[PDB]
RNA sequence: GAGCCGGUAGCGGGCGUGGAUCCCUGGAUGUCCGAAUGGGGGAACCCGGCCGGCGGGAACGCCGGUCACCGCGCUUUUGCGCGGGGGGAACCUGGGGAACUGAAACAUCUCAGUACCCAGAGGAGAGGAAAGAGAAAUCGACUCCCUGAGUAGCGGCGAGCGAAAGGGGACCAGCCUAAACCGUCCGGCUUGUCCGGGCGGGGUCGUGGGGCCCUCGGACACCGAAUCCCCAGCCUAGCCGAAGCUGUUGGGAAGCAGCGCCAGAGAGGGUGAAAGCCCCGUAGGCGAAAGGUGGGGGGAUAGGUGAGGGUACCCGAGUACCCCGUGGUUCGUGGAGCCAUGGGGGAAUCUGGGCGGACCACCGCCUAAGGCUAAGUACUCCGGGUGACCGAUAGCGCACCAGUACCGUGAGGGAAAGGUGAAAAGAACCCCGGGAGGGGAGUGAAAUAGAGCCUGAAACCGUGGGCUUACAAGCAGUCAC
RNA sequence: CAUGAGUAACGAUAAAGAGGGUGAGAAUCCCUCUCGCCGUAAGCCCAAGGGUUCCUACGCAAUGGUCGUCAGCGUAGGGUUAGGCGGGACCUAAGGUGAAGCCGAAAGGCGUAGCCGAAGGGCAGCCGGUUAAUAUUCCGGCCCUUCCCGCAGGUGCGAUG
RNA sequence: GCACAACCUGCGGGAACCCGUACCGCAAACCGACACAGGUGGGCGGGUGCAAGAGCACUCAGGCGCGCGGGAGAACCCUCG
């Protein structure tokens, strides 16, 4: 939780929570880790405006706070994140490797 | 530095009528010489600078929560045509 | 428009001259716009300014190289 | 500055006083005069080559003028 | 490394893994004021003279490049080509320099050479190779610390004030120039043989230097940046990086419990109530760059140093020195020394001349009246870190739109206000009402957590209840009943 | 946070009464009608100094010494433009500055000259009409101002000493 | 220098920028910490009457009605007969 981070759009687990049921992290800041797991919001029973239906009450409430979420999940769930061994000419690949592994290859899924 | 442009039309109401038949009013770089008006005028809108006058105004009365202010400096200048040409679209407009 | 960075690289005296001048006029166009299209304009304004800015950065670079 | 000397520095200080004596004569020193003052020289001149001056100050003067007199 | 269009989140539109936000180093215009300097001027705004430009050409008017002053050296003709100046919390040198209070008065004295006005060099200057110490046939630059005695002593000898060599310590380069003599030379005057100014050898370190005669002499020394190349220390961006889940009481758990875990890194904070194994690029260790800075270690660059006697001597300051008029100094007038200068006098080249003992006779001491700088104590703007250092009336007054509100003419003075909650889910909607605000619904773990909204007591005013009160004189009370 | 205190006080003894109106509510706003006090001022006018505000539109919980649907109050938007008015684009005194110069321990003291420096000098327009709002600035009628290019006619023209 | 292209003078042509007004403004907007009866510069100061007149009394234009109201109205200070 700093100028540096955890997972990004990613897809991860909820340990100390109410859901645990991991899923799509719609957006995650740089400093306040502020990340939305699309896993628990509300309605803000909207303005009474025609902003929302003239008869409103916003629906998708999803600002995800706490940072006990168990980011990253290869064939393994709760795991920290490795770093590199480069291996290839100019190779950062700070992919995530521990027990199972996941790096969010630019392919099949984030 | 030398980017000729130096203005923002006088979207102002009262100023309208003039636009309407022969003169036109605008906001101009608080500073341009009146002859500056004549030149920006002339080469800018391909016209015939006639009667170039000037006025200025700063802001008064803007309360800001716990502190306050009243705005910056808005400059006014009016120039007239020779035949009634140019500014067309602008004028039909507002 | 890093590409524009390129064109930049490309032109020289009277060129960059009237380029930035005309472009500038363009942004004027914007100034005018201050109450019409507007919405998608935004960018014409901010970026266009940044662009012409570059124009100048260059002129400086080149003729500076000169004298 | 505008009045030191010209041929060095003689423009400044002076703390002083007195009261009275009578020492290895009959006793101690009638001691006291908490006073302060100035203390300095004088002015004069000669010629470069048709048209001149000097200004300067006293002694240092005399020797000096002699000196550039040598040239 | 993958998100950003600063604190505004909102509107209305966006840029970007063909390194976008952003961290750093060097880039570009860089408005007008402010040393201001082209001129003026109540700064932050009005004037002007030169070449370029554009426009309606000339007149107008903008971008522009333009044009103080100073002293400073150079071609006397470039007046071309430099310098400074303008700052700066504290430290710093010198310039000038005060009452209180003490001396229970107070005139010597005292605070003190302290406060303050100033000028100025810095990043630190200060001082800095001895006419020193000190008396032992001794030391050896200067500066700062401990000690040296608060003795030696200074004094209405009263209040008081108060050293210095040595020793312990730290830090240890030393280096130079006019000093006529050399010759060289150009100017000299005026010519021969004087002075003037350039090159030098001489360019005194603890004493020679020069000129004549002879012994001479044929590779180790670097500066105070002499100087250059580097591992340039950093600057700000870097990187990794140790091990748990199941349960479980909970709105919560990181907690109780179970078993499994790390450790050259149980420093701390952060993740809805107190984790080594969850957040943290930390303690673990390592990391790293082509710019901006150098001591080291070494090189080279190395100016310039680095011999012996002989001989008539001439060769570091214009005033030493002595009279009085004064400063220093532990010295306040004294038997009072040395350095230091304001008046008048007014010279010596190493048999020279001040210095130990007022002074005289001695021995001894040092070598004056020019020059340069490093290194060790000071200082704190600014950065980092630690605190039997502080919690919002203490802390900087100042914890965040406080040096601003606001008083004063100016000078100048100089507040207050920190927290809703765990996260905004902070209040659709219905109902009295002009509104506020008031009852409901939803919030939620609570909303006597509801927006000045945590904990939220005393004071004071309030709604209800208990006892009590219209022949009563008493702080109070209070013992009794 | 109390207390006299819900008493003292409302800023001038230049008085006001009605009708209708608009409003959630109008002694305290709007029209209109009776009525008193100014008038030599409670007139207008330039200037100073203030610097918002002025207007037009919404609003009143704060503010007026209660009111208050009123405002010089709050919110927003628009509002003054001049070759000839003024001041500089010119003059100067006192007077400040100051190249020179005289002068201080330093910082300065004094200062010709040239400059800065005035509803004191000097200079070319007025009146009638138009905006919520500004005017000899705008419009219009009428009357000029200097400076530049030229041409036409005319001359020892040509400093600012 | 002028004098052949300097100045005096007509006509034509063409020029002329900088800062300024709003409104208050003998006063609730300027000065007294207040919508404080204090002060603060020049312009006839309309009219009637009065010997004269910016004083007098009523008024012209033009300006108001001071900003907390209603109420009976005894003590008594005020103001005045």
């Amino acid at each position: 939780m700093r100028v540096k981070m955890h997972v990004k759009k990613g897809d991860t687990v909820l340990v100390a929570s109410g859901k645990y049921k991991g899923r799509v992290g719609k957006v995650k800041e740089v400093l306040p880790k502020k990340y939305a797991v699309i896993v628990e919001g509300v309605n803000i029973v909207k303005k009474a405006v025609r902003v929302s239906p003239k008869y409103p009450q916003g629906g998708f409430i999803e600002k995800e706070a706490p940072l006990h979420a168990s980011k990253v999940r290869p064939i393994c769930p709760a795991c920290g994140k490795p770093t590199r061994v480069r291996k290839k000419f100019l190779e950062n690949g700070k992919k995530i490797r521990v027990c199972a592994k996941c790096g969010g290859a630019l392919d099949t899924e984030e | 530095t030398a980017y000729d442009v130096i203005l923002a039309p006088v979207l102002s109401e009262k100023a309208y009528a003039g636009f309407a038949e022969g003169k036109y009013t605008f906001w101009v770089h608080p500073k341009a010489t009146k002859t500056e008006i004549k030149n920006a005028v002339e080469t800018a809108f391909k016209v015939k600078v006639v009667k170039v006058n000037t006025l200025h105004v700063r802001g008064k009365k803007k309360r800001l929560g716990r502190y306050l202010g009243k705005r910056p400096d808005r400059k006014k200048a009016i120039v007239q045509v020779a035949p009634g040409q140019k500014i067309e679209a602008l004028e039909g407009l507002i | 428009m890093r590409k524009q960075l390129e064109e930049a690289r490309k032109l020289s005296p009277v060129e960059l001259e009237k380029l930035v001048r005309e472009k500038k006029r363009e942004l004027m166009e914007l100034r005018f716009q201050a109450s019409i299209g507007q919405l998608s304009q935004n960018h014409k304004i901010r970026d266009l300014k940044r662009q012409i800015a570059r124009l100048l950065t260059v002129l400086n670079e080149k003729r500076r190289q000169n004298a | 500055m505008k009045e030191g000397i010209h041929p060095k520095l003689v423009p400044a200080r002076i703390i002083c006083g007195c009261g009275n004596v009578i020492e290895t004569y009959s006793t101690k020193p009638e001691i006291y005069v908490e006073v302060c003052s100035k203390c300095h020289p004088f002015y004069t001149g000669q010629q470069r080559f048709v048209d001149t001056e000097g200004r300067v100050e006293r002694f240092q003067r005399r020797y000096g003028d002699s000196y550039r007199k040598g040239r």
